[PDB]
This record gives structure tokens, sequence and C-alpha cells, in this order.
């Protein structure tokens, strides 16, 4: 059993700007004071 | 191939640095040869030498 919502006031989808977000560690290795380059799936700035 | 090449960024940075040094050196050579004097003299209109 499950109920479907009926009261909705919907607008067109909104957008914003993601800046310098979405960076994650690409490995389980400890590096200190190093400028490391990588390529992977990332959110563009 | 570029993803595989990413681990040779040190080598490629070295190469680009060397070539940039060469280019700056060429500009320096031309300047030190020709720009000995920074007063652009112009010949007199009359030719009585
Ligand atoms: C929600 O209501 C019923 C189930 O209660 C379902 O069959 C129906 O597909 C849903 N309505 C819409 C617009 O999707």
């Amino acid at each position: 059993q499950c109920v479907n919502l009926t009261t909705r006031t919907q607008l067109p989808p909104a957008y914003t700007n993601s800046f310098t977000r979405g960076v994650y560690y690409p490995d389980k290795v400890f590096r200190s004071s190093v400028l490391h380059s990588t390529q992977d799936l990332f959110l563009p700035f | 191939c570029s993803n595989l090449l990413l681990q040779y960024g040190s080598f490629c940075t070295q190469l680009n640095r060397a070539l940039t040094g060469i280019a700056v050196e060429q500009d320096k050579n031309t300047q030190e040869v020709f720009a000995q004097v920074k007063q652009i003299y112009k010949t007199p209109p009359i030719k009585d030498f």
C-alpha cells in the first residue's frame, strides 16, 4: 500500500552555480605537502 | 593515451621549460645584438658627407 500525492504547485527546474565543490580523495594513501595531479569523474567547477 | 601519459608530466614539464628557455634566449640574443643604443637617431635629410 502506498499513497500518491495530489496537491502540487510546480515551477520549472531551478539552476545555480557550483564553484570549487565536489572534490574527493581518489585513494586511501597519505600524502603530505604534495601537489598531486589526477584524472577521474569529477564535478566541473 | 593521455590518461596513460599523465604520469610523465614531470618529463613533459621539463621539455616545455627547456624550449621556453631557448625561445627567451633567442629574444635576448636579438635584443643584446641590435638594441645596443636606445636613442633612435634618424639620418639628416641632406647627404653631404
Ligand atoms: C497514483 O495513484 C494510483 C495509486 O494510488 C496510481 O495508479 C497512479 O498511477 C498514480 N497517479 C499518477 C498521476 O501517477
